[PDB]
């Protein structure tokens, strides 16, 4: 079936806008439109990913783990594909259709952890340079990304049409909440990360949170967005900061400084900046944290290194972002920022096209600017 | 007659797209063409799509003009010649093998 | 004499650290070793550029002003040639190879506002498209970058040799502090932006400095260092801060808040955080900040739109870097950061190699990642 | 004999350098070698300078390994050849026109 591959990874994907979904969920809610919409998009995401796990070195891609992932995905694109000549007119293709999606879903409900095992195993165990370091961090954020947006999809797809008349959030549209509360999610974040870090330093620093409403001074600030998403690239920062100052001050006799969120909202922004005391890394690394994999913690809260990827892929995914700024010595900023307007929150998607193979094949170029000797000569002579 | 040529035809970019506009052009007539270039963004109800050459030449003439609204699929867009003296030949409007 | 001009361009430059210039000068101070290392490095670092210049689109090629440029260039470079085969053991050489020096830097006093002409001139009066501006921002950024690179090495040598038994600052190397306290920099920094500010905006923020030594507790900072640089990006920082700030209160009742620096020292980094309440840069247009002649000012402080960029060139000459961070309706963080080890100083330099020659004659690729219409699809029905 | 081919000697790629280590290779033996490519690292006393290649081919055979210290100017760093079948017959060791 790899014409059927061909063929879709060259379709593009069509990005969605949080109000496209809050839209069709409220105002429409036509469950032949998401049907005709899925059957298509879905296949059409999955052939762009299977394309470029294609392009990975092969002794990656011969990791059995690897080829788990590309039969989970195959299988799924296969079965996909049975509705593209089913007509939406049927009840029972609609219905049958859904229990494909929730089907598809569960499959790819180990698909984060076994692609990290590929990886992880690979990594160790064939040696690593950087040409193949910054191609498996292209296609990680890539990969990651399009399993983030079939879930989106999916989820929506589900919540809505699934009928169960007893839901969990009755007021929100699929997973979109309409106003969702952007202290309450910091504080809930904040909470849990708390309980990880007092189990098992038996201690954690106080949260403090500000807000500055720009748009309406006095009010609370509120968004349109999934709160899941929210909440988790939240709990990974709060777990950092949390690290970072407990272990920082265990030696100490000063007493824990809080962990600081400031929310703000302007006229194209929300951001929310998390500030710790806990003593800031030297800028060489900064990039570096955000390799997978890249950890300081015993290999606690920490050890797997997706905290910071992963929290800046659901950041971007909407047209947001995470950056992190540092005064080695002191502390660190991180901020995320988020559309303030859900009419501009767009799905940012991978694509698979020359500009992406051209990554895989890229190869080592020289630099660009000058770089000195290892040992240079000394001056006194 | 006019040299070998091959016209471009809008394809469907998107499994649902019937046409597109034709948003701007990424290439000049009489510049090179490898296979993957950016040629035009095409720009539908979905997405702005980036069109890639899907095979090597040089750009002859460009058949319908940037800012072309609700093209239809198969339209010609523009012609692609084996080499850049066959050009000129193309100014005023099967050995391919 | 084009021949000369490949085979220059050709040679790779040597960039030194601060250290290399501290120990040369301290402890060494041989005219002789300056000598035979600059009458070869000067004519590297020119040749490196004028390859460069000469891939820039004809039109822009065209203006009478980098017209100029290049000739500037071209005759520092074949008055420098004059001296590969004449020998340091002469005093004449020596003597004559100083006011060539002098010669030459006076001759290129003009080449920052020619070429700023030349491409404002060109921006305006031709039509202009991204891929050909990113590609005037590559080659300003590279172009500035090496005409700091020859201030800094023929000012070392003139200080040095030009035997002034009357110096301006007596305790230096050249122009480098061995103790430059940093603090003081930015007081010096801030009272004269103050100046400008006040004579303007009848009105000007107050300064507020902080320090925090994690190297050495209650220590006042120092740091290696070429003043001057320091001076300039925060004399430039502050600028910006106190506009910002004070076209923002200038219709308020709350009265001005402070401009806030923060200097830090860990083991790799000083870091130096200028932060404003000045209603901050919604992120989308944060990168643009950066490009040559981005301003909001009528085209007061601000005009050019060269302030951000050449800071950052200072900070990114010897490994250092400066970044933005704003939270949209509040205010901005700016942080210039240096390298705390003079050993680990070294100048970053343009290279004319093939990875350069790319950069000319890239051309625009697809996008990698999706992006939606400009009119989506209503989902209403 | 051996067929057409080229070697790549070590040239000044500084001013003063007389000498310099090859710290990496950034070609394998057998790849495709392109104008400009980057052939390898080498490390002076005065800077790490990416090494391009000059002229396309093939990489046929390493003749100074990696790490190698203090090689001379006009060392023979490496063989290229103008086709890929002619690299087998340089295991073991005037139509360049
Ligand atoms: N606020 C912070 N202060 C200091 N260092 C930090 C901070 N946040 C992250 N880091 C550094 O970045 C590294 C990686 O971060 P990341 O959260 O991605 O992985 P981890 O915390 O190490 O494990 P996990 O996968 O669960 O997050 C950390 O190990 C730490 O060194
Ligand atoms: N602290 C700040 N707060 C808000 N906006 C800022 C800040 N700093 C810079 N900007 C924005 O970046 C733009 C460009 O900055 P830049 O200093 O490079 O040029 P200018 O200040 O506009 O003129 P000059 O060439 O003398 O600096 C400013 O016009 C302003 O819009
Ligand atoms: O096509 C396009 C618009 C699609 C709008 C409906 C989407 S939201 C399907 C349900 S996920
Ligand atoms: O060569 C190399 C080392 C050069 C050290 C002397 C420099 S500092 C010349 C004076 S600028
Ligand atoms: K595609
Ligand atoms: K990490
Ligand atoms: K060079
Ligand atoms: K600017
Ligand atoms: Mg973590
Ligand atoms: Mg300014």
């Amino acid at each position: 079936v790899p014409k059927q591959i061909e063929r879709y990874s060259r379709f593009s994907p069509s990005p969605l806008s949080i109000k496209q979904f809050l839209d069709f969920g409220r105002d429409n809610a036509c469950e032949k439109t998401s049907y005709m919409f899925l059957r298509k998009e879905l296949p059409v995401r999955l052939a762009n990913t299977m394309r470029e796990v294609n392009l990975l070195p092969d002794n990656l891609l011969n990791r059995p783990s690897v080829g788990l992932v590309q039969s989970w995905y195959m299988q799924s694109f296969l079965e996909l594909l049975e509705y593209e000549n089913k007509s939406p007119e049927d009840p029972q293709v609609l219905d049958n259709f859904l229990q494909v999606l929730i089907k598809v879903r569960n499959r790819h409900n180990d698909v984060v952890p076994t692609m990290a095992q590929g990886v992880i195993e690979y990594k160790e165990k064939f040696g690593f340079d950087p040409f193949i370091s910054t191609n498996i961090q292209y296609f990680l954020d890539r990969f990651y990304t399009n399993r983030i947006s079939f879930r989106m999809l999916i989820n929506q797809h589900t919540l809505l049409f699934g009928g169960d008349t007893n839901p969990v959030h009755p007021k929100h549209i699929g997973s979109i909440d309409p106003t969702c509360n952007v202290a309450d999610v910091v504080k809930d974040a904040y909470e849990t990360a708390k309980m990880l870090c007092e189990q098992y330093y038996l201690v954690a620093p106080e949260l403090e949170v500000e807000e500055f409403n720009a748009k309406a001074p006095d009010k609370p600030i509120q968004v349109v967005y999934v709160p899941s998403h929210l909440f988790h690239m939240l709990f990974e920062l709060f777990k950092n900061s949390m690290r970072a100052t407990v272990e920082l001050y265990e030696d100490r006799k000063e007493g824990y400084p809080a962990v600081k969120t400031l929310v703000t909202l302007g006229k194209e922004d929300l951001s929310i900046k998390i500030s710790d005391l806990g003593g800031g890394v030297p800028l060489r690394k900064i990039d570096r944290l955000f390799n997978y994999m890249y950890s300081t913690a015993p290999r606690p809260l920490a050890g797997f290194g997706y905290g910071l990827p992963i929290s800046r892929l659901y950041a971007r995914y909407f047209q947001g972002d995470l950056k992190l700024y540092s005064m080695e010595g002191v502390g660190t900023d991180a901020v995320i920022y988020l559309k303030a307007l859900s009419s501009e929150s767009f799905e940012r998607l991978p694509v698979f096209n020359k500009s992406a193979w051209r990554h895989y094949k890229t190869t080592p170029e020289a630099d660009d600017w000058s770089n000195p000797s290892s040992e240079p000569r000394d001056a006194s002579k | 007659s006019y040299p070998p040529h091959m016209q471009v035809l809008l394809p469907a970019l998107s499994p649902t797209m019937t046409m597109g506009t034709v948003q701007r052009w990424e290439k000049k007539v009489g510049e090179k063409l490898s296979e993957g270039d950016l040629l035009a963004e095409i720009e539908t109800d979905k997405a702005t799509i980036g069109f890639e050459v899907q095979e090597e030449g040089y750009l002859a003439k460009i058949l319908v003009p940037e800012g072309t609204r609700d093209v239809p699929l198969g339209t010609p867009l523009c012609i692609i010649v084996e080499k850049e003296a066959d050009i000129s030949a193309f100014a005023d409007y099967t050995d391919l093998k």
